[PDB]
């Protein structure tokens, strides 16, 4: 009974794993894009 | 020195810009054409233009010889 109420947990828990993932892989994009931004300005900064 | 200013002016700007939209990808591009401006910035500030006046300040040297003569004068009215 254990093992079957975990699997229905995670039955639900994936039932919105599709929007989980898009909601993961916009933020690590835009924390990406803010990372490369502040990398570049470092990098330009650090030759000059 | 108003170059310099602005470009300073201009990298305060894209820094927020970066900030506020991270977006931009090009601005390290930029960077590499700094590197024709590096090419101007290779006589910039430091240690380059004055040797230039040098030039003039060598009639100055023999100036100072002639200041030396004004010291030899002296041997004249002795």
């Amino acid at each position: 009974r254990q093992l079957f109420v975990r699997l229905l947990a995670l039955v639900k828990w994936a039932n919105d794993a599709g929007k989980v993932e898009k909601c993961a892989m916009i933020s690590s994009f835009l924390d990406q894009q803010a990372i490369l931004f502040v990398d570049t300005a470092d990098r330009l900064a650090s030759l000059a | 020195r108003k170059l310099n200013m602005s470009i300073l002016i201009n990298f305060l700007d894209l820094l927020d810009i970066l900030i506020r939209s991270p977006g931009s990808i090009k601005r390290e591009e930029k960077l590499e054409d700094l590197k024709l401006l590096f090419v101007h910035v290779h006589h910039l500030i430091n240690e380059y233009r004055p040797h230039q006046a040098r030039e003039t300040l060598r009639v100055m040297m023999e100036v100072q010889k002639r200041q030396r003569l004004e010291t030899a004068e002296r041997f004249q009215k002795h």
